[PDB]
């Protein structure tokens, strides 16, 4: 009847330490926020500080991003649909498309040079460019993931045990979805029609072209279902970035900003000390506040960075995502049975990094 | 001659329970998903006994990945307990292992020593998944160089 | 590959072998070549009682025929 | 004489129990595409060995809220079931030939739901106790669809006697007759024998071990090998019912290949069968039973009785 | 643009309820997840054989830091201390000094392992590439103690492996 | 005899390895009670096979199948009246 | 190596049975691929040593060591850095 | 890749699709894992001329 799910368990002071650490250190807070769709907070956190510092990132940078950010969100509901099987308690199908996922983070070791926490989308572009021959692996891994999608459809979507199971399961209302603060897949799922991409475009999102797959009714099936058609459109989105690839450079054109080049480091006396300040305190980062918001994999990631004016945040309240996703477990799980309490968290795929800070 | 017989019964025991472990996992932070990869077959771990037995009464090592929580701390402190000997816990990234990137923290407590006795430390931040299958052979080749029948022949 | 798991199969059936040949070759040998004689009605088994009193050794498995009567 | 019989048969039923770890851990990672346990011994064809080393070396646990005396009865009430419960198979000429063999199979089968019920009561814990409520109600559930469908079978067979088996079902198999009772018998083998899609105990994460909740190494290897031992038999079981073999009296050697070979075949299927299924939730499972399964059973009984009347093929008992 | 996912129609006719109830009878779909499994029982499996088979990495790969030195043979560190700045766990720990040479060099330089998080930052801050991250993952211990790097140890890594970093770096400097 | 001595022979080596183990180291009630009732109805027609060979049994045809209704009819006023259905 | 074979385990390697002193025939491990194939083994580069072998230096280890943990040869953590309050060294010999 | 013929088919034929056309192992089409040195182009604002900070 009544579901009170405590938190904190994880709980770490993210935004305590934020405030004495500057910018760039900040940067790798937010690839721990979720450890899921790490890059995608990354895309988050770049995106205020460059909104704060009037400063865009330069379109090389930004094709990347997307390409990325549809990799992230190639990771996340491999993670969502799978665990939310294994919640159930479907192993195999979630251990086939697991092993795909080795495949873009071997891609993500080619980049960043780090597994998990590229630390590599940063504010005034991206850190180091693409290196030689990826493009063409990332086609190789994309001509063959749809593939993989079509086994997982046909191992879970058919079979009756995963609808009986599954669906008519922690059905939510469409004012009642939207008015508890949800997002994502708890709104597009539940027949609400909002897609942050498509509606507030934001980096180069407006130029690629995919689909909002929202669901008729808005249980936990019907935002399983939602979750694997968004793969299949991150796959569209894939192929066009991809595609568009442009000449350019990888970060901005302002050493105040990024990182002068280390050709440039060694042979220059303002790359020197451009490089030699951004990496004492950083940036000067203009006074003011924003909610830069983007969708994540997962849901609406945001961030309320304020900044006195100093070279570090003076606050930055990041939105969980499955902040108020998690609160909806009391009525989710309300006249249900207990395993669908499990079912309710796995089609939420709640992560303990971000609604627990 | 008795040593040989009490060489042989260490070996006997020390090979099985090497071989066998039996984990439960642990995970908190972003150490669980990369453990969580071993279990993808690109690092399988199940080729030599660690196995989806889970249920932490039958379970051998403890895997204790991403950061601890004050909070945390005797909820985790007492499944240690619990857990029957021989028990060995394993410090999974730098968040269990020394508090990592969040030392200088009010809600995590640096390091799992100041809770349970660690037997062995993995480095990572997440380490690589490959790099715990290392730290569990390690560990593996850690109970072989084991004497419990010797040591009690000498008492 | 995936034939890896069949000498994991092919052990069991060794095992599962020796229920088979043993409960039949045992019944060979305590029936001196034959099976046991399955009693499942009243007479199935004084036929045996009948058998084995004629028999003089008290088997009921060793069996007399022409050569005995006149 | 016959206590030699007696380990020839329970001994290798016991040996093959251990080594039936290693394939649920092997052709399931075949299938997961996992390589399965191959380091430990060639082909990992020692780790059963390393598995139940530690289980016979690790600490056994008994929790004070244990009864130490309900503790260990059951345990062996359950190994021993499974063992003297293989007597009256028809292995060529089996060891027991009781000529209610099929009552006798099916009643300690019945026998075996005191295993869980006095475990979940020995365990004495909030969430153990209720795992093991709900777990005793889904066998004894699916016994009364087990017992209908062996009624309806050895109703064509003839009298109950298990050797009969082999002589009805001479030239057809069984399930060519009763297929649309075969499914129902092979799920109805799937519930009573604890896995999944009725895995709910035993289940990893269903009841994290069910009935090994709070028991673990050393008693626990009389409760999570039993499990495993009536899945081989069960489905052996259902390879004598539907899936019987030829038995030449000159030679017993073409029926020992032939059955094991068709209940291994089984039990892969039944390996074969967790690593592609969910598992059902509790309602999930009775309103299959009940309102599905039972009623279909029921109509089958129906058919399977006035069939013979019908084309005058009573079977002969004797 | 959007799209619906569950808008699908079950159809009325005399076909497709025939379908529909075969399938719920006659367990097709469920058959049909049997085969899926199956067909991957005799695919190939992809498990790496460690220690013997090793998974792939880059060039640009983040563990293990390991002082470097110059092609004459001193140390590359000249204790510049940006590596200490921008250091976001505050893992390391650097001490400078004049050498009786007069040049700097550091007489305390700890990074401690247990606090550190390999996001590759201390490469990038200092400009002589003093402080580099190797491709060793295989630095697992067993005692605390251990992980608690110093100068010692930093340079001990960095003469062990450096070879095999100087044509990482070589690969890389270029990118960077 | 042959069936004591099979039995007894489970129970030591049930017993020998246990004891190596240990020393060298209302929905829920109404499942049970419309189960009880059942499985008693299914006692009834047990022996069945044997009285399929009846002298009569075109009797038992009429009777034989009146149990298997009445399974039917008792499950059947059972589903319509919830009970199946059980308290949630 | 094997190109026929797929990616990751298209090279891989059997270990010396005599490791610097120690056996390793039943003691496997990852940790004795020298700096040199550390590359070439792990599909960094296609360059074995025996067609690319690593610049010579003087500082380079002429014999790479395995994980040193567990054995005495282990690594102790210890200050570094010189004592920097001396004591007054009081003098001896009179009384006040 | 491999695999042989017959077992082609018996997966083929259990999956219904054609999985020789793609599959999920990389045997060939990788990538060379050293490439030639990547030549980056340069800034766009790159100009010794009118590219003063006060635009
Ligand atoms: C049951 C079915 C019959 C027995 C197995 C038949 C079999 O494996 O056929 C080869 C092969 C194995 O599967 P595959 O996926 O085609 O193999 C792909 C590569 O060729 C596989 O490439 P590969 O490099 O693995 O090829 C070499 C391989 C070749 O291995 C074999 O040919 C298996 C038999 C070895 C003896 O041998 C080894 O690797 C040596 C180690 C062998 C391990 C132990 C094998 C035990 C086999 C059974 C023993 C008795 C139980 O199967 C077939 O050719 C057709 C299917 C089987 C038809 C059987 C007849 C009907
Ligand atoms: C002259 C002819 C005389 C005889 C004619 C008889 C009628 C015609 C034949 C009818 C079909 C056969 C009998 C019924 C079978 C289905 C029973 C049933 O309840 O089905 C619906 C049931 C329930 O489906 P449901 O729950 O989606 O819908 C039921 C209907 N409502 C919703 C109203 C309750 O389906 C199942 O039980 C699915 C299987 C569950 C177990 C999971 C494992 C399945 C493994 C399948 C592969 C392996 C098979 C092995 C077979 C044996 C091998 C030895
Ligand atoms: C060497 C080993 C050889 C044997 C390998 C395993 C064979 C069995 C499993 C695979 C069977 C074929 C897989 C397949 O195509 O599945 C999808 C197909 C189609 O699945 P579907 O769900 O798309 O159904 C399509 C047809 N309608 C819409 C009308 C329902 O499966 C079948 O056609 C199964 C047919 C037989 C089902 C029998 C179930 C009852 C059995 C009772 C006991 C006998
Ligand atoms: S050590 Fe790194 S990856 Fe592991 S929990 Fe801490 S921050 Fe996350
Ligand atoms: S990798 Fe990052 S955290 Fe680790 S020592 Fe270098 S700068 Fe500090
Ligand atoms: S940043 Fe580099 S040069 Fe500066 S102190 Fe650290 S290691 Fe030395």
């Amino acid at each position: 009847r009544k579901c009170d799910p405590h938190i904190g368990l994880l709980h770490r002071g993210t935004e305590k330490l934020i405030e004495y650490k500057t910018y760039l250190q900040a940067l790798p807070y937010f690839d721990r926020l979720d450890y899921v769709s790490m890059m995608c907070n990354e895309q988050a956190y770049s995106l205020a500080v460059e909104k704060l510092l009037n400063i865009q990132p330069p379109p090389r940078a930004q094709w990347i991003r997307v390409l990325f950010g549809e990799i992230t969100r190639l990771l996340n509901h491999i993670m969502a649909v799978t665990t939310h099987a294994l919640d159930i308690g479907a192993m195999t199908p979630f251990f086939w498309m697991f092993e795909e996922r080795e495949k873009m983070f071997e891609f993500y070791e080619r980049v960043s040079g780090a597994r998990m926490h590229a630390a590599y989308i940063r504010p005034g572009g991206v850190h180091q460019d693409l290196p030689l021959g990826l493009l063409d692996d990332i086609y190789e891994f994309s001509k063959n993931f749809s593939f993989r999608i079509d086994e997982l459809e046909e191992m879970l979507t058919n079979n009756r045990i995963w609808r009986n199971r599954t669906v008519d399961i922690g059905v939510v209302t469409a004012e009642d979805a939207l008015n508890y603060g949800f997002s994502g897949v708890m709104l597009r799922g539940s027949g609400i029609q909002w897609d942050l991409r498509k509606t507030q475009p934001y980096d180069v999102y407006d130029q690629v072209e995919f689909d909002v797959p929202i669901g008729s009714r808005g249980d936990c099936y019907d935002r399983y279902l939602c979750r694997v058609e968004e793969m299949r459109q991150s796959l569209r989105i894939i192929s066009q970035c991809l595609n568009k690839m442009p000449p350019g450079e990888i970060k901005v054109d302002d050493a105040k900003v990024s990182p002068p080049k280390r050709a440039e480091m060694k042979t220059s006396m303002e790359s020197l000390i451009h490089h030699f300040k951004l990496y004492t305190e950083g940036y000067q980062v203009p006074p003011g506040a924003t909610y830069t918001a983007i969708e994540a994999p997962k849901g609406e990631f945001g961030v309320y960075l304020v900044s006195d004016g100093s070279s570090r945040p003076y606050r930055c309240k990041i939105k969980a995502p499955g902040f108020a996703h998690l609160a909806g477990l009391d009525k989710m799980s309300k006249g249900h049975m207990l395993a669908d309490v499990v079912a309710i968290i796995g089609t939420q795929d709640i992560v303990f990094g971000e609604v627990d800070r | 001659r008795g040593e040989y017989v009490v060489a042989k019964l260490d070996d006997l025991v020390n090979w099985a329970r090497r071989s066998s472990l039996w984990p439960m996992t642990f995970g908190l932070a972003c150490c669980a998903v990369e453990m969580m990869h071993m279990a993808a077959p690109r690092y399988d771990m199940d080729r030599f006994g660690v196995v989806f037995r889970a249920s932490p009464r039958q379970s051998d090592v403890m895997i204790v990945a991403g950061t601890l929580t004050n909070k945390m701390a005797p909820a985790l402190r007492k499944v240690y307990d619990q857990m029957p000997e021989p028990r060995y816990v394993v410090s999974m990234g730098s968040c269990a292992n020394g508090g990592g990137y969040y030392h200088y923290s009010y809600s995590v407590v640096r390091g799992c020593d100041r809770i349970v006795p660690v037997d062995i430390y993995v480095p990572g931040c997440p380490p690589t998944a490959e790099a715990l299958l290392y730290g569990i052979l390690q560990l593996q080749r850690k109970i072989k160089r084991e004497k419990r029948l010797r040591i009690w022949y000498r008492r | 590959m995936w034939f890896e798991i069949l000498p994991g199969i092919a052990v069991m059936a060794a095992c599962l072998f020796i229920p088979g040949m043993a409960t039949a070759h045992i019944h060979k040998f305590t029936n001196g070549g034959k099976e046991k004689r399955v009693a499942h009605f009243s007479y199935q088994w004084n036929l045996m009682e009948r058998d084995r009193c004629i028999s003089g050794v008290n088997r009921y498995h060793v069996t007399k025929g022409l050569e005995n009567i006149d | 004489m016959f206590m030699i019989n007696i380990l020839s048969l329970i001994i290798p039923i016991l040996l093959a129990v251990a080594f039936l770890t290693l394939v649920e851990r092997k052709v399931l990672g075949y299938m997961q595409l996992r390589k399965g346990p191959n380091v430990v011994g060639p082909y990992g064809l020692l780790q059963p060995i390393a598995d139940a080393l530690k289980l016979v070396t690790k600490e056994p646990l008994r929790p004070g809220t244990s009864s130490i005396s309900m503790f260990i009865i059951a345990p062996i009430l359950g190994l021993s079931l499974a063992l003297t419960m293989w007597v009256p198979l028809p292995m060529p000429y089996p060891l027991i030939n009781m000529n209610l063999g099929v009552l006798f199979m099916l009643a300690m089968s019945s026998l075996a739901v005191y295993s869980i019920l006095w475990s979940g009561w020995a365990s004495n814990s909030k969430y153990a106790l209720i795992g093991a409520l709900r777990a005793v109600a889904q066998t004894i559930s699916y016994e009364v669809t087990l017992a209908i469908i062996l009624l309806s079978v050895l109703l064509m067979n003839g009298s109950y006697t298990l050797s009969t088996l082999i002589t009805t079902q001479e030239h057809i198999w069984m399930i060519f007759t009763s297929w649309p009772l075969a499914m129902m018998w092979f799920i109805s083998t799937l519930a009573e024998t604890n896995r999944a899609p009725f895995d709910l105990t035993e289940g990893e994460s269903e009841l994290v071990s069910g009935f090994n909740v709070e028991y673990a190494a050393g008693p626990f290897a009389m409760f999570f090998m039993a499990e495993y031992a009536n899945i081989i038999m069960m489905n052996a079981f259902t390879a004598i019912l539907f899936l019987g073999a030829s038995h030449d009296p000159h030679t017993p050697e073409l029926y020992t290949i032939n059955f094991v070979l068709k209940t291994l075949a089984l039990t892969i299927t039944f390996l074969w069968i967790r690593a592609s299924y969910p598992r059902f939730r509790y309602d999930q499972l009775m309103h299959l039973l009940w309102k599905s399964f039972l009623p279909l059973t029921l109509a089958l009984c129906m058919w399977h009785i006035s069939l013979p009347i019908m084309t005058a093929s009573i079977p002969p008992q004797s | 643009t959007y799209k619906f996912v569950n808008m699908r129609e079950p159809s009325m006719d005399m076909k497709s309820v025939t379908d529909r109830a075969a399938q719920t009878l006659l367990w097709t779909e469920l058959v049909r997840g049997l085969g899926m499994t199956l067909s991957y029982l005799f695919r190939e499996p992809a498990t790496i054989n460690y220690p013997f088979e090793k998974g792939p990495l880059s060039p640009r790969f983040r563990g293990e830091h390991a002082l470097r030195r110059y092609p004459s043979g001193e140390e590359r560190c000249i204790a510049c201390k940006l590596c200490e700045a921008v250091c976001p766990a505050q893992a390391i720990t650097i001490e400078a000094e004049p050498r009786a040479d007069g040049s700097r060099r550091t007489t305390r330089y700890d990074i401690d392992m247990t606090k550190c998080i390999y996001c590759g930052f201390c490469q990038e801050a200092c400009p002589v590439d003093a402080i580099v991250e190797g491709p060793n993952f295989e630095f697992s211990t067993e005692t605390h103690e251990e992980l608690l790097y110093n100068k010692e140890k930093l340079l001990n890594n960095g003469d062990k492996w450096e070879a095999e970093i100087a044509a990482n770096i070589q690969a890389d400097y270029l990118y960077r | 005899m042959n069936i004591m001595l099979t039995l007894l022979t489970n129970v030591t080596l049930a017993s020998l390895l246990v004891l190596i183990a240990f020393w060298l180291p209302m929905k829920f009630f109404l499942v049970a009670i419309t189960f009880l009732l059942f499985d008693l109805e299914i006692a009834l027609l047990l022996p069945l096979p044997w009285a399929s060979q009846t002298n009569n049994l075109k009797t038992m045809l009429t009777m034989a199948l009146f149990l298997l209704i009445l399974l039917a009819a008792s499950l059947a006023y059972e589903w319509t009246q919830k009970g199946l259905e059980w308290a949630e | 190596e094997d190109n026929k074979q797929f990616f990751g385990r298209h090279r891989w390697v059997i270990y010396t049975t005599e490791m610097n002193g120690r056996d390793t025939f039943w003691d496997v491990d990852g940790s004795m691929v020298p700096p040199e194939w550390h590359r070439w083994l792990h599909c960094m580069t296609d360059d074995p040593p025996t067609t690319k072998p690593p610049t010579a230096r003087k500082y380079i280890w002429t014999n790479h060591k395995f994980n040193v943990s567990g054995t005495p040869q282990q690594y102790v953590p210890y200050s570094t850095t010189r004592k920097k309050i001396q004591e007054w060294v009081p003098p001896s010999t009179p009384y006040k | 890749a491999s695999a042989t013929r017959v077992i082609q088919l018996l997966r083929n034929w259990a999956s219904g699709r054609d999985l020789q056309a793609k599959l999920q192992l990389r045997y060939q089409e990788i990538s060379k894992r050293t490439q030639p040195p990547p030549k980056l182009p340069v800034g766009p604002s790159h100009k010794l001329s009118n590219n003063y900070y006060c635009t």
